[PDB]
């Protein structure tokens, strides 16, 4: 029978919380892994979410396995300059509960842009990793560190060459429009015949 | 049915012929040849009779 | 049956030759010669007894023993479960899914890595003209005449 | 990242078998000859009691 | 060795057109008897039609 | 056994030796989908075969080799996939346990699966093409050139679109090789 | 200077194909033995063959010379490069005409009585081992059927240095296996001394590797303290005294290039692994333990000795015999 | 009522603390756990197994350019007929195969034709007799059989039709 | 083989027979799957291990942190034998049978009771199976052996009546059996040409004892080279003329003569 000790790691201990990006786990690989580069300027937070988290929990590999947690690491660059459809930095609530009493923590979009820009990738980022990994405290906590966010557009991880990650929007769609009307070529035979 | 003599098939067998008991003599057995009733557990009832409830 | 070498060695059959249970003594006459005509390969073990045990064993080419329980067991049943043991060769024990259809893993083509289609990138079906492109005279006469066009409407 | 990437894709071209052990393994083994001890007694290739 | 049967006597339509003719395509939008809605079948539309 | 036959010599000639070395087959049997290889053994449902019997399998969907793919549609013809039964047995006893919580009655029922080990010893494939196909075009080609692209492919780079998202310069600019020649 | 830097470079992992090609077609030099070393890494076949002649030539350079330095240091890349090759056979071979075994124990601490005797031993223990290392059991039941059945119805005995591979028969009969690691000697031999005392019970035995010994005997000669040098050498010799008495198993390297799995890297951590595989692949029925510290990360292979998502290995990896043993750590 | 605890009582070593040391908890808890694993095996495996399948898919033909939907549709209309377990198995362990099931999806390849019906030959509408020979429409059916009987496989019969058709003429021993 | 009956064991345990319980077994140790219950599938290989590996050390399995007994040493292995033989033959019938034998040459049996003679076949038969079960013991043992054992192998032969075959006497001839029935399965010690493998055990036994009296003698003689003195001790003459007839003595009633 399995057995998980009780005697835990925890955030008041001296020991402290780990990193997955430096633990040595047997449902850890780490030779598979490639860097890409996501710029985000102009896409919508959550559309940008989806597309890294997909990168980053390694759904977009064809032996992806739910137990083995691999993926590919991510940096997302000018998320100050991210961009949302209009009045939603104003509508779109955030709350949290604390210990307290009627601690019931309620900021906008703009309160946690103005506070940290990358909070808001964050947050939503493990919104979609918490879609569909939210029983194991593993499967939810390990892929979010595989996200290198950063604010300006400067970035340290420029040894690991990440790749201009291209991905196309779900959105793009033609409407039908008007059939263009133009000049008919005819053909001698055709006037002959 | 076998298609030739050199591919007989198998014998592996089904639960309904697997799980099978020996036989008991009967009525019509023991009536049929007499020299198989030699102890008194072959003097079965009527076969009527089902058991008790 | 492994690359045409019975995998079963041995078969030990007890039984009793005058207390009773007459199914297995009824085995020994009607279906033993036919089996061991079938497989004369098997080595069949007989052990005549007074309390005899009602089971069969099958002892295979690795030492591995498979007994099966045949009290008060029609000698059909014996039979078969005697041929089920040939048939076996108790070397393992996998249940029957998708993920255990393949005994072993194994490419012929190569195993995918991430860097198979990695540089890969996406093409179009045609050329496409271009941006920056060298106008020829007949390009140049169609778009000046629309913009010309246009710029006349608009006027 | 690129020189590791191509040497992995050079390993998985001229393989032609199966790698199941950790590709660092044999660094970490082999870190003795990338690190130096100036003490008395310092490990080199061959080191046996008839050496010393 | 292999069996490649689609009716009772094996045989089927010519599937390779003539060297440089025209190809024949089966239709794509369901067997409705209105135009509209155009709607392109499903796969058990593609499994029925191919028998 | 395994060459291929077309009436266009050129292109026998060409594929002939595309048709050597292991091959798997993607076959269909026992209302179950297998990968079969040169020594893989798999078990599938239980046939009425005798044990230690050298079999040929009918159903093959996909024949393919490290340098060519072949494909049914449905199905294939002039697959040769010889396997040999090496056993027949039950598989993992599954215990399914019914019980009502309303009233007094629990069902245990057993199944072990029987099934067939079988081991694939050969595999050999012998088409008869009828030409060299267009993809991009549904014409077929009446001659075969196996130097020149019988498609060509030209890269997505057009600048009208101003946010088109930009790979590395390499990566959208790589031409390929001749794999015929 | 070129070589080791060649070396540096195959560590980084980025190998100078400059250099070497030029290590490869510059001749009128004994190629030292980080060359040999770092050639192990690729997976170049010729690479590996032209490497190989050259440390043929090299071996028997340094042969002619008699320099014992040089020498023992081409004997531990070789037998690196040995077990990085592909071709078992060939490479038994090399191991056997350039007797490896022999050079290789004369250099450790207090194995020089049981060197000899297995440098005269070595022409029955090699008819000794079996052909295919699969079906181990089919194969003695075979050799049980055969014994049993009497010759002639139907010399002095001397009991030969112990070896794995020629008493495979042995090993079914031993109820207990210890396999010794060396990282076991850490302040105390106590543990080694308690292993020894079950020895002539009959029913444990202690299985030793020329690894196992190679790491004690380097980890005598170089350590932080005096304790763990103390340590290892009573541990040696203790070894080689059991060994030269004829109790603990000992594992030569030719044995050991025929036991492990073709083209896969082997050290003192993964030979305890794919020996511990081998014997609950073909020797079910014997208990395996490993005597390893509190502190090895060798312990636990699942974590630390895993490689990377490889499909072409299940959870069912061991109790296959057509899986290489180093399959079985996933 | 048929507690399975002679059975199940087997099974209590793979428990732990009290359940194994006790009898009536373990059995219990076996009890329930056995329930509660063929619910789920019935009612919601299979579920999560093809969702897991088909997303190993999907990203093996999004890596392509192609989507599930659309490789889907598409295997269906050109009568493929693979089953997503098989699908996965060549995305995982033949990338080319795969890459060539998705060229061929995307290619404009001409599907094959619906399975045409069976036909009626033209003799047998002929008048048999007209006034010991066979029937036409029996003959050409003959004819057509050795065809196929010739075509599948090499045999030593040879790949001629009129020598393997005239064997009873063979058989006929001249009076 | 873990569990029930080791190496040099004495005992007889079917390892997946529970012929020494005083209870149904209710709980299997040795659990893999929930589908080891209704179909253990015993007798395989990979699940044996892991049932007798989950059994417990008994008392013969001499568990890790316990002390395991000296059983490879001949010097223990030699008095086990003769424990063995003076279990079986009590003394009042080996005087007896020791007159007997030197009045008569094995020809005055009618004066020894059938019971007597039943004991005498019990102990011939007891001493065989003995001797096969320790015979791998043995063999390893007879390396490091000492002379007192060397010859007390042939005293303990000697007393159990058992005359050890050479190329009553009882080790001349194999169980009956056809070798297609004989218990053959791997990883049970279980010799098959015990005639032929304890004859050559005695002539490897007999050249160690000349080899261990040879040795004696020399060390004896650099001793009194390194003394420079003919100055031999009362007890070490004495001993050595014993040890002497008594090895002449012993190994000419069994046959072999150095
Ligand atoms: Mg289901």
């Amino acid at each position: 029978a399995p057995f998980k000790s009780v005697l835990r790691r925890h955030k008041h201990h001296p020991e402290g919380l780990p990193l997955y990006n430096d633990m040595s786990k047997q449902w850890l690989c780490r030779e598979g892994e490639r860097w890409w580069l996501l710029d985000a300027r102009g896409e919508q937070l959550p559309r940008v979410a989806a597309v890294a988290a997909q990168y980053i929990t390694g759904q977009h590999r064809p032996d992806f396995t739910p137990g083995m947690i691999t993926g590919d690491h991510v940096v997302i660059v000018n998320i100050k300059d991210v961009v949302m459809v209009g009045d939603q930095w104003i509508r779109v609530p955030i709350t949290w509960q604390t210990a307290y009493p009627g601690g019931k923590y309620r900021i906008r979009l703009t309160d946690m842009y103005e506070r940290d820009p990358c909070m808001l990738m964050w947050w939503f980022l493990k919104d979609e990793v918490n879609r569909h990994f939210v029983r194991k405290l593993k499967t939810r906590i390990a892929p979010l560190e595989k996200a290198w966010l950063y604010e300006d557009s400067i970035h340290p991880h420029a040894d690991k060459n990440p790749r201009p990650l291209c991905w196309t929007d779900p959105e793009v769609k033609g409407w039908k429009y008007r059939d263009p009307q133009f000049i008919r070529r005819w053909k001698p035979n055709e006037f002959m015949h | 049915k076998e298609f030739d003599e050199d591919h007989p098939l198998p014998v592996v067998g089904s639960r309904l012929n697997g799980r099978t008991t020996q036989h008991k003599w009967n009525h019509w057995d023991q009536y049929l040849n007499p020299q198989i009733t030699q102890s008194i557990k072959d003097l079965t009832p009527t076969p009527e009779y089902v058991g008790m409830r | 049956s492994r690359n045409g070498e019975l995998c079963l060695k041995k078969v030990i059959i007890s039984y009793c030759p005058s207390n009773g249970a007459p199914n297995t003594r009824q085995f020994l006459a009607t279906h033993l010669p036919h089996f061991h005509a079938k497989y004369p390969s098997v080595s069949i073990d007989l052990r005549p007894r007074l309390w005899p045990e009602m089971a069969i064993t099958g002892v295979y080419r690795d030492g591995s023993e498979r007994s099966y329980n045949t009290k008060n067991l029609s000698p059909m049943g014996i039979f078969l479960r005697l041929n089920n043991l040939v048939s076996t060769a108790n070397d393992y024990d996998q249940p029957f899914c998708a993920s255990h259809l393949h005994f072993q893993r194994r490419s012929v083509q190569g195993t995918w890595n991430p860097w198979l289609w990695n540089y890969e990138t996406e093409r179009r079906r045609t050329e496409a003209p271009q941006w920056r492109r060298k106008l020829s005279e007949k390009e140049w006469d169609y778009y000046v005449g629309q913009y010309s066009a246009q710029m006349k409407q608009e006027e | 990242m690129d020189t590791y990437v191509n040497s992995r894709i050079q390993s998985i071209i001229a393989e032609n078998t199966v790698e199941n052990v950790a590709l660092s393994h044999w660094r970490r083994r082999h870190m003795w000859n990338l690190v130096r001890t100036h003490g008395k007694l310092q490990r080199h290739w061959g080191v046996s009691d008839a050496t010393k | 060795y292999s069996e490649a049967r689609s009716n009772y006597d094996g045989t089927s339509l010519p599937a390779w057109p003539a060297p440089g003719k025209k190809p024949t395509y089966p239709a794509a939008l369901s067997e409705l008897r209105l135009p509209q809605p155009r709607m392109r079948k499903t796969r058990t539309e593609w499994m029925y039609y191919h028998g | 056994a395994n060459g291929l036959r077309c009436p266009d010599a050129l292109i026998t000639r060409t594929l002939n030796p595309l048709l050597n070395g292991p091959k798997f087959a993607v076959i269909y049997c026992g209302n179950h989908q297998y990968k079969v290889a040169v020594g893989d053994v798999i078990a599938v449902q239980r046939l009425r075969v005798e044990i230690g019997s050298h079999i040929a399998l009918k159903k093959v969907l996909m024949v393919g080799g490290p340098r060519f793919t072949a494909i049914g549609r449905p199905l294939l013809e002039g697959v040769r996939v010889t396997a040999q039964v090496e056993e027949q047995k039950r598989m993992r006893n599954v215990v399914s346990l019914f019980a009502t919580p309303g009233r007094r009655h629990v069902r245990w029922v057993d199944a072990p699966h029987a099934a067939t080990i079988i081991r694939i010893c050969e595999i050999f494939y012998s088409p008869n093409v009828v030409g060299e196909l267009d993809k991009y075009k549904g014409e077929l080609l009446e001659t075969f050139t196996p130097g020149q692209h019988t498609n060509p492919v030209y890269p997505v780079d057009d600048g009208y679109d101003v946010f088109r998202k930009k790979d590395k310069e390499a990566m959208e600019n790589a031409t390929t090789f001749l794999d015929l020649l | 200077i070129v070589e080791r830097m060649y070396l540096v470079t195959v560590l980084c992992d980025a190998g100078n194909n400059e250099i070497l090609q030029l290590l490869l077609s510059d001749t009128a030099s004994p190629r030292g033995p980080d060359f040999f070393a770092a050639v192990s890494r690729t997976k170049d076949t010729p690479t590996k063959k032209r490497a190989l002649c050259l440390l043929q030539e090299a071996i028997d350079n340094a042969s002619a010379k008699a320099d014992k330095v040089t020498l023992l240091g081409l004997l531990e890349s070789g037998s690196e490069f040995l077990l990085s090759l592909v071709d078992k056979g060939v490479a038994h071979t090399f191991a056997t005409q350039n007797l490896f075994d022999y050079r290789i124990l004369n250099s450790f601490l207090h194995c020089s009585l049981v060197a000899d005797r297995l440098r005269v031993e070595q022409s029955v223990i090699t008819s000794l081992i079996p052909s295919s290392l699969r079906d181990v059991q089919v194969q003695m039941l075979m050799s049980n059927e055969r014994n049993a059945l009497n010759p002639l119805t139907s010399p002095k005995l001397k009991r030969p240095l112990m070896t794995m591979l020629s008493q495979l028969e042995y090993l079914n009969s031993i109820d207990s296996v210890f396999i010794l690691h060396s990282s076991l000697m850490a302040t105390s031999t106590d543990q080694l001394v308690s292993a020894v005392r079950r020895l002539p019970s009959g029913k444990d035995s202690l299985i030793v590797t020329m690894s196992c010994l190679r790491a004690l005997s380097v980890k005598s000669l170089t350590s932080p303290s005096m304790k763990e040098r103390i340590a290892c050498a009573r541990a040696l010799e203790i070894v080689s005294y059991e060994l030269e008495k004829g109790r603990a198993v000992l594992l030569p390297f030719s044995e050991e290039i025929l036991l492990h799995d073709a083209g896969a890297y082997c050290d003192e951590d993964l030979m305890l692994w794919t020996v511990a595989a081998f014997l609950a692949r073909e020797l079910p029925l014997v208990k395996v333990h490993t005597l390893m510290h509190s502190n090895c990360t060798a312990r636990t292979p699942y974590r630390f000795l895993k490689g990377g998502h490889n499909l072409l290995v299940s959870s069912r990896s061991l109790y296959d015999k057509g899986a290489p043993l180093l399959s079985s750590l996933h | 009522h048929y507690r399975a605890k002679l059975e199940l009582d087997r099974i209590r070593s793979m428990l732990r603390g009290r359940a194994r040391l006790e009898r009536k908890v373990g059995l219990k808890r076996l009890f329930f756990l056995m329930r509660t694993q063929t619910r789920y095996r019935v009612e919601q495996q299979a579920h999560w197994e093809r969702a897991i399948v088909r997303k190993n898919v999907d990203s093996a033909a999004r890596e392509h350019g192609t989507g599930w939907q659309h490789l889907r549709n598409e295997l269906g209309r050109q009568n493929v007929m693979l089953l997503p377990r098989s699908q996965q198995l060549l995305a995982q362990y033949e990338p080319l195969a795969f890459r060539a099931v998705v060229e061929l999806c995307a290619s404009r390849i001409p599907p094959p034709p619906p399975p045409v019906v069976a036909s009626v030959p033209e003799e047998s509408y002929t008048l048999w007799p007209p006034a010991s020979l066979s029937h036409p429409a029996a003959r050409v059916e003959l004819r057509c059989g050795v065809e196929r009987v010739l075509r599948r496989g090499p045999s030593g019969l040879g790949n001629n039709v009129n020598e393997l058709i005239d064997a009873w003429k063979e058989f006929d021993v001249s009076p | 083989v873990y569990g029930g009956s080791g190496r040099g064991d004495l005992l007889y345990e079917n390892p997946d027979a529970r012929r020494h319980s005083g209870r149904a077994l209710g709980v299997l140790n040795g659990v893999r799957h929930s589908s080891q219950a209704t179909m253990p599938e015993s007798g395989q290989l990979y699940y044996r291990k892991l049932i007798l590996h989950s059994r417990p050390p008994n008392g013969s399995c001499a568990g890790l942190q316990r002390h395991c007994h000296d059983t490879c040493n001949w010097s223990y292995l030699i008095p086990s034998l003769h424990r063995c033989a003076e279990s079986a033959i009590s003394a009042k019938l080996w005087e007896k049978m020791c007159q007997l034998g030197l009045e008569d040459r094995s020809k005055a049996w009618v004066n020894l009771t059938q019971y007597e003679r039943q004991r005498v076949r019990d102990g011939q038969n007891l001493y065989r199976y003995e001797v096969h079960q320790r015979l791998p013991l043995l063999e390893e043992s007879i390396g490091w052996a000492q002379l007192d054992d060397l010859l007390g192998w042939f005293r303990s032969a000697r007393r159990a009546w058992v005359r050890l075959p050479t190329s009553s006497s009882a080790m001349s001839c194999r169980l009956e059996g056809h070798a297609d029935s004989r218990d053959t399965t791997p990883g049970r010690n279980q010799v098959f040409d015990t005639p032929e493998r304890v004859e050559q055990l005695t002539e490897a036994t007999v050249h160690r004892i000349r080899e261990e009296l040879q040795r004696l003698n020399r060390s004896e003689r650099s001793d009194c080279e390194g003394s420079a003195a003919m100055r031999a001790s009362a007890r070490r003459l004495a001993r050595d003329e014993e040890l002497s007839r008594c090895v002449e003595e012993e190994l000419g009633w069994h046959g072999v003569a150095l």
